[PDB]
């Protein structure tokens, strides 16, 4: 991790999966390599595979002389080594959810908007639900999710039909019953509903 | 190829200011009427920034450190400056994508290479046409590879004030380069002019490299000549 580093705030998904049948062999893989001379620590998701001879203070090396070390120790994977020698082939599947156009899709079908009250949204994984009223809205194309003053989802691109429209949630609100008393007149109250007729 | 030129000029370091430029959409969202803040990498208003002239006698191309990102205007009526190599040390050695036009097609690639002394289209002054690639030789361990569409270019030399105007952001983070275009048309002698603009993101490159060095590629139009056509650099701050 001092010569492949994952950042803390950022994503991915580790996978790995051991290969003591297949890249571990008697007569061991000296292909697969490993560094350990690294000036300071390596930046997140990067990498430089230059095979240098580093000297510790800093100058330009020939090995093999002093502390001019290969910048290498490949070890070639047994098949009869512990749990801990074993090689692992390890995918790391970083990901992306920066609104581009929507690259890598699910399964799911894709339905059509309508201007009605009240849908489960959920364009290109933005659940939630409200009014989906187009409207008039630049939109450049390097932009493909808009917002409101502070922080919501309130306008998107349909990403099949490259519409413009914009969110208003579904109309909530307190609900005020107004009664006369219940000893005076234990008859049928009447309610706000706080948005519209 | 380690051509070099006989009548080569190091840069003076002339310094300008930043004045209202390096501003860039900073996400993929549409805000609409909102006084928004931004913490990312951007060049600050009124900076230090460096002037780099090519003038006929003044080749003006140096290896410039990157440091955790940079702002580039250039002042291109004449398109002269095509072409980036952001590399480490930029050796045979270290790993160094390669930003160029061949006046039709953008081409990104990173791969190690033997970097040229001295690299140009052999490009004449009168007329511009782009000939030999002398860029690019050696290349192996290669990683990345892109080539863009296809739009033209006029490689001429123009006269009088520039009729366009070349900015751009480059950004190491978190393993990628972030490309930022700028794109109006100007008048000015040779000044980097007080003038507000907004850069639009283009390429977000999966590369994944330390950036400590670059430098920019000259269409020298060929014992020389180049146009009146400066360029700037300045850097970005968090």
């Amino acid at each position: 991790d001092y010569n492949y580093k994952l950042p803390d705030d950022f994503m991915g998904c580790v996978l790995a999966w051991n290969t003591r049948n297949i890249d571990a062999t008697s007569t061991g893989n000296y292909n697969y390599k490993y560094r350990y001379l690294r000036h300071g620590k390596l930046r997140p998701f990067e990498r430089d595979i230059s095979n240098v001879p580093f000297s510790p203070d800093g100058k330009p090396c020939t090995p093999p002389a002093l502390n001019c070390y290969w910048p290498l120790n490949d070890y070639g994977f047994y098949t009869t080594t512990g749990i801990g020698y074993q090689p692992y082939r390890v995918v790391v599947l970083s990901f992306e959810l920066l609104n581009a156009p929507a690259t890598v899709c699910g399964p799911k079908l894709s339905t059509d908007l309508i201007k009605n009250q009240c849908v489960n949204f959920n364009f290109n994984g933005l659940t939630g639900t409200g009014v989906l009223t187009p409207s008039s809205k630049r939109f450049q194309p390097f932009q493909q999710f808009g917002r409101d003053v502070s922080d919501f989802t309130d306008s998107v691109r349909d990403p099949k039909t490259s519409e413009i429209l914009d969110i208003s949630p579904c109309s909530f609100g307190g609900v005020s019953v107004i009664t006369p008393g219940t000893n005076a007149s234990s008859e049928v109250a009447v309610l706000y509903q706080d948005v519209n007729c | 190829r380690c051509t070099t030129f006989d009548d080569v000029q190091a840069p003076n370091y002339t310094q300008h200011t930043s004045s209202m430029r390096g501003v860039y959409y900073p996400d993929e969202i549409f805000r609409s009427d909102t006084l928004y803040l931004t913490q990312d990498l951007f060049l600050p208003f009124y900076s230090n920034v460096t002037g780099f002239h090519t003038i006929n006698h003044t080749f003006d191309n140096p290896v410039i450190p990157f440091k955790d990102g940079i702002y580039f205007a250039a002042t291109e009526k004449s398109n002269v400056v095509r072409g980036w190599v952001f590399g480490s040390t930029m050796n045979n050695k270290s790993q160094s994508v390669i930003i160029i036009n061949n006046s039709t097609n953008v081409v990104i690639r990173a791969c190690n290479f033997e970097l040229c002394d001295n690299p140009f289209f052999a490009v004449s002054k009168p007329m511009g046409t782009q000939t030999h690639t002398m860029i690019f030789d050696n290349a192996f361990n290669c990683t990345f590879e892109y080539i863009s569409d296809a739009f033209s270019l006029d490689v001429s030399e123009k006269s009088g004030n520039f009729k366009h105007l070349r900015e751009f952001v480059f950004k190491n983070k978190d393993g990628f380069l972030y490309v930022y275009k700028g794109y109006q048309p100007i008048d000015v002698v040779r000044d980097l002019p007080s003038g507000f603009n907004t850069l639009k993101p283009i390429f977000k490159l999966p590369l994944g490299i330390n950036i400590t060095n670059f430098r920019a590629i000259l269409t020298a139009f060929s014992t020389w000549g180049t146009s009146a056509a400066a360029y700037f650099v300045g850097y970005l701050k968090p």
